RNA sequence: GUCAGGUAGAGAAUACUAAGGCGUACGAGUGAACUAUGGUUAAGGAACUCGGCAAAAUGCCCCCGUAACUUCGGGAGAAG
RNA sequence: AAUUCCUUGUCGGGUAAGUUCCGACCUGCACGAAUGGCGUAACGACUUCUCAACUGUCUCAACCAUAGACUCGGCGAAAU
RNA sequence: ACCUCGAUGUCGGCUCGUCGCAUCCUGGGGCUGGAGCAGGUCCCAAGGGUUGGGCUGUUCGCCCAUUAAAGCGGCACGCGAGCUGGGUUUAGAACGUCGUGAGACAGUUCGGUCUCUAUCCGCCGCGCGCGUCAGAAGCUUGAGGAAACCUGUCCCUAGUACGAGAGGACCGGGACGGACGAACCUCUGGUAUACCAGUUGUCCCACCAGGGGCACGGCUGGAUAGCCACGUUCGGACAGGAUAACCGCUGAAAGCAUCUAAGCGGGAAACCUCUUCCAAGACCAGGCUUCUCACCCUCUAGGAGGGAUAAGGCCCCCCGCAGACCACGGGAUUGAUAGACCAGACCUGGAAGCCUAGUAAUAGGUGCAGGGAACUGGCACUAACCGGCCGAAAACUUAC
């Protein structure tokens, strides 16, 4: 029914179409990943499957978790998420200690991808909501690039909670969603989304079938 | 890249050889003019026997700009000067021949006359 | 290692020819017009080249009446017909960003010997 | 802005009290036939003879 | 090298290049000083590019240490006794050790000195 | 109020230096906003604004040639 | 008009549009001839308008090196 | 004239919004003096958006060119401990008028100091402590919050239906656009202060040759990475449920009739989900596995105090595209985190020296040369360790 797959961002390049365009494409490094646990409702109260990817020393991983990965039935891999499923139908196709890798996407289907934005540091309002600023001239009095007025006066006399203004952005989770997949492989796991994704280069992104078309 | 108060070339033999643009047309605070965007403009000057005198207010539209401008092959277009045909109502020109090249957009936003006509399409 | 290397090479596109920036080349453009094909030709200067393994990238500029005209093909673009570079020009920058601010009889490309 | 009133005891003592120190951990090193104390970031320092200490 | 990320240590980029040839030559004279530790992981990539040019002798050599570091003395004594005494060694030339903290400001020294086990 | 070096220089302007005296008494680090002092910027060039405020721009020497007007000096280093 | 409330008077020039400006008409509330009237070559850190160049003043902001803002160490303020 | 004259700062403009619907468009309906398009009017509907300029200090208003529109208002005629002083609103001067006179004129014309280092509330973000009942590591479901919600043009049906003619349909597809937001550095550009080169003056290294120092980086041409937009992708649903207005069915009170009082229904950018993020401090503090699941001493045997442990955590180290400090993330010899070497790519463009030709200022060869940060790998040569510190069950009641 919904198939996803976690992926590793390293570059973001472009491709040829086969109506003789050109397109960008990211790269994803959508490595072999493993089936540790199985979600059934009637034990837990819904119906998921969690994965595991990525290579660690047995030593560098927390005990806990690898005593976890051998009752399991895997080795130890670097980071665990799941993948959250809608009906037993696909529960039943899943089963603890599979294996899955790129080839269950086929070329032509859009995709949806979730990563975290790259940490742009505590930036000030205009550059975070677009504000506009006022002029640099005609006698400004250090009040160049900062917001100004808030509110009304006594009445309510405070800011509208959720009013938007300065502090960070970015390092929290961002979707992009209804991605071309241009290329996918069988050898070494690689899957390419035509754009640009969110992320960094050696970064964690998760790829997951589009629900707005598919 | 046309905007308000820009500063044109114009491409034509219709009398008129400076224009400036009065507004970039297309939708509500349409902001900026690419290749294939009809617009409005003023002359400022003209050949003393053109057709048209200076103060005029018609439609344009832009044929030559400087800044780049993607195609879909990648192909982005650097020109050395702004320029912008004369149009009439009838999405026609209102001279008779072209002074310069012209971009492969034209074809595609229907303008037929002036593509065919052009000197050589690029 | 650029692991996309042995993902690049299935659509990675033989017979390519070299060519440096500040060449003289022409490039012919498959148009589909009323579901009927052609070809164009257009003539122009390379200022700039970037790869990226198969996305080698390249970029094409001409003069036409005294006023520049470019096309953007990538190297492996199945819609080039042919890369013909005409004679190989030396330029010292292998980038031409300030060939935009240079009129006439000084944006000529030297060429090689 | 200027304070209008008098902030009291509990308050500004609450917030003073969370500015404080904290004390580090000693690491005893063999060198010269004595063992003597410096930070972790010594150890190796310490064995070879690289550092200062009065 | 990788340029330092922040506002820059001494305040201007004349004053960390004046900064910086002042260091090297006199680390390069003595053998071991005593400086700010952030000062000394800035100077690591400049000792370091001097052993690597002192490494290949030639006339080539002498014009670019010379316009570097600005010492007839030191080079020569750079070319002389320091080139060759790194010859098989590939890399890791200065050492980097801390020392009790500065009283003037509680800054943290390090103690920088070349590598003199070979 | 008095001494007034060298090189460029019209020069006591300005740039670098000698004789000679200082680094003028809080420092060490961290790519945050933001403020202040500055540099650069695709392309349009006053569309913001009360105003081209601020900025930006020309700028030196020698030649050629310089209008309307006028109290016949000027305007005029006109402009180029 | 440094005088005009209705008044952005009407008419002409400049731009796409000009309550400002320039030139005329006189319906001068409430010009006017030593508390001077009308022009005037030249000058003005004077007032108003237009033009060519110029530009981050703007469209729409971006980056960069400074001095603070930040943490640590030393001393240690005030309005209320 | 009830609060404020031991002080409530005033019109406009910039930035920043919020709320109501008496709605400008977009959405759904009733009627027509609505042949069709094209209209007029009324109802429901606040989800979203609602031009830029010339003029004047303007609000307003007139004019110029589009779009779907360029909404009405409230919020101390929103907002100066956010900014402007253009006018009102000081001290000069002048014009016209009034007053013999000092002076005045909601008459005019010129320039005329806008202070405050945030205590609290509030807000945008990030941290320390504590409990969730032995102690820890993960994954989470999710009540409950937030974000978004806009739209134009062309071609087919069909020049058919209709209309005398001119003219010209509803609905639905297909395609192509814009403004807005989110993300990214492939392209293309901006920036680029340890990268290269050219160049004026001066000072220095014994001579020159060559170098550097300073003069806003002395002035320019560039430019890897990183940061960014003007650059490139994507989004504004479909569908489902109950509704406003409206349209119905079988139907009586009242042998009829009637959309309704029993009932059965259709019906929109509104409403609830569907999309995305936050989210168990959600105190009903949730759920599934994994790991160490027993060594004591003391007070006096009721409990309590102190010590010795494991899993795990912390300290400290190198650092990061993570970052104000913190927090977050990676690694520690059984090791590639940082530094450097080599190689490669890239930028830069023909190094130094020698020789030759030219009296000379140069050019040519040795040679796809010399120099070079962030991009990739191999090598421990250096730095991160002969290690310390925190850190384990009072029990009771019922059924099985
Ligand atoms: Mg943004
Ligand atoms: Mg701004
Ligand atoms: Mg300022
Ligand atoms: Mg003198
Ligand atoms: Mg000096
Ligand atoms: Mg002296
Ligand atoms: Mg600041
Ligand atoms: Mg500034
Ligand atoms: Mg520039
Ligand atoms: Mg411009
Ligand atoms: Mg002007
Ligand atoms: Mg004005
Ligand atoms: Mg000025
Ligand atoms: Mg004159
Ligand atoms: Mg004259
Ligand atoms: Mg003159
Ligand atoms: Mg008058
Ligand atoms: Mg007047
Ligand atoms: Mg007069
Ligand atoms: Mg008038
Ligand atoms: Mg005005
Ligand atoms: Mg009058
Ligand atoms: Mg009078
Ligand atoms: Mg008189
Ligand atoms: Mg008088
Ligand atoms: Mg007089
Ligand atoms: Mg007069
Ligand atoms: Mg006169
Ligand atoms: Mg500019
Ligand atoms: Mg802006
Ligand atoms: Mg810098
Ligand atoms: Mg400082
Ligand atoms: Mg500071
Ligand atoms: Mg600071
Ligand atoms: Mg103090
Ligand atoms: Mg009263
Ligand atoms: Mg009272
Ligand atoms: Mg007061
Ligand atoms: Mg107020
Ligand atoms: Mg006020
Ligand atoms: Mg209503
Ligand atoms: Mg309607
Ligand atoms: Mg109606
Ligand atoms: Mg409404
Ligand atoms: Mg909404
Ligand atoms: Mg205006
Ligand atoms: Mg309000
Ligand atoms: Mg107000
Ligand atoms: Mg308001
Ligand atoms: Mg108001
Ligand atoms: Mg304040
Ligand atoms: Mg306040
Ligand atoms: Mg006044
Ligand atoms: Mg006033
Ligand atoms: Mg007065
Ligand atoms: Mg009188
Ligand atoms: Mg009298
Ligand atoms: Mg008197
Ligand atoms: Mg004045
Ligand atoms: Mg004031
Ligand atoms: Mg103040
Ligand atoms: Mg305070
Ligand atoms: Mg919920
Ligand atoms: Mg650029
Ligand atoms: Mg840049
Ligand atoms: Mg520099
Ligand atoms: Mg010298
Ligand atoms: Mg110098
Ligand atoms: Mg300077
Ligand atoms: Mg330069
Ligand atoms: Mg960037
Ligand atoms: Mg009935
Ligand atoms: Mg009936
Ligand atoms: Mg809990
Ligand atoms: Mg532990
Ligand atoms: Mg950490
Ligand atoms: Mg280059
Ligand atoms: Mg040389
Ligand atoms: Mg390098
Ligand atoms: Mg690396
Ligand atoms: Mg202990
Ligand atoms: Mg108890």
């Amino acid at each position: 029914a919904r198939k996803g797959i976690l992926g590793t961002k390293l570059g973001m390049t472009q491709v040829f179409d086969e109506n003789n365009k050109v397109v960008p494409v990211t790269v994803v490094k959508a490595g072999p990943n493993v089936v540790t646990r199985i979600r059934t409702t009637e034990r837990d109260g819904y119906s998921a499957v969690q994965l595991a990817y990525g290579e660690i020393s047995p030593r560098k991983v927390i005990k806990p978790v690898a005593g976890q990965f051998a009752a399991a039935g895997v080795n130890p891999r670097r980071h665990v998420a799941e993948l959250r499923l809608d009906d037993e139908a696909a529960v039943a196709e899943y089963e603890v200690g599979q294996e899955l890798t790129a080839e269950i996407f086929s070329d032509g289907a859009y995709v949806d991808v979730t990563g975290t934005s790259k940490g742009k540091g505590f930036a000030g309002t205009m550059k975070r909501h677009g504000f506009r600023g006022q002029g640099a001239a005609h006698g400004a009095q250090a009040v160049h690039r900062r917001p100004g007025s808030i509110g009304g006066c006594a009445t309510p006399g405070r800011v509208f909670k959720g009013t938007r203004m300065s502090g960070r952005m970015g390092n929290d989770r961002v979707t992009t969603q209804n991605l071309k997949v241009h290329k996918v492989d069988a050898e070494n796991g690689v899957l390419l989304i035509k754009g640009a994704i969110p992320g960094r280069n050696g970064g964690l992104v998760v790829v997951r079938s589009a629900i707005k078309r598919g | 890249m046309i905007q308000q108060e820009s500063r044109l070339k114009v491409a034509d033999n219709t009398g008129a050889k400076e224009i400036l643009c009065i507004r970039v047309l297309g939708g509500s605070s349409r902001r900026y003019a690419g290749i294939g965007d009809v617009i409005v403009a003023t002359v400022k000057d003209a050949i003393p026997g053109g057709n048209v005198k200076r103060g005029d207010v018609v439609k344009a539209v832009v044929v030559r700009t400087v800044k780049e401008r993607r195609r879909a092959d990648g192909s982005y277009i650097k020109f050395d000067e702004n320029a912008a045909v004369i149009i009439k109502n009838d999405n026609d020109p209102r001279g008779t021949r072209i002074f310069g090249p012209v971009g492969r957009e034209l074809r595609e936003k229907k303008f037929m006359k002036i593509v065919s006509l052009a000197p050589e399409v690029l | 290692m650029n692991t996309l290397d042995f993902v690049d090479q299935a659509s990675l596109r033989d017979d390519i020819p070299t060519f440096s920036p500040g060449d003289t080349v022409n490039v012919h453009v498959k148009v589909i017009e009323g579901s009927k094909e052609r070809i164009q030709v257009f003539k122009g200067v390379v200022i700039r080249r970037q790869g990226g393994g198969i996305s080698e990238t390249f970029t094409v500029r001409k003069e036409s009446y005294g006023v520049g005209v470019e096309r953007t093909f990538p190297v492996h673009s199945p819609n080039i017909d042919h890369i013909d570079v005409l004679t190989r020009g030396d330029v010292r920058r292998a980038k031409l960003y300030y060939l935009r601010e240079l009129r006439g009889k000084k944006a000529k490309i030297k060429e090689k010997r | 802005a200027v304070p209008k009133r008098r902030m009291s005891r509990a308050n500004t003592r609450s917030r003073r009290a969370q500015w404080k120190a904290e004390a580090p951990g000693l690491v005893t090193v063999s060198v010269a036939g004595q063992q003597r104390k410096v930070p972790r970031r010594l150890l190796k320092a310490a064995r070879l003879g690289l550092v200062d200490l009065d | 090298p990788k340029p330092t990320k922040g506002p820059r240590l001494g305040g201007s980029s004349s004053h960390q290049s004046a900064l910086l040839a002042n260091l090297a030559t006199s680390l390069f004279e003595h053998g071991r000083i005593k400086t700010t530790e952030p000062k000394a992981r800035a100077l690591r990539p400049y000792a370091e590019k001097l052993i690597t040019h002192a490494k290949k002798g030639a006339l080539h050599n002498r014009r670019e240490v010379m316009k570097k570091i600005r010492d007839k003395d030191v080079v020569h004594t750079l070319f002389a006794e320091i080139g060759p005494f790194y010859a098989d060694r590939n890399g890791g030339y200065t050492r980097i050790i801390k020392v009790e903290n500065r009283k003037g400001d509680n800054a943290p020294m390090a103690v920088i000195e070349l590598v003199r086990e070979k």
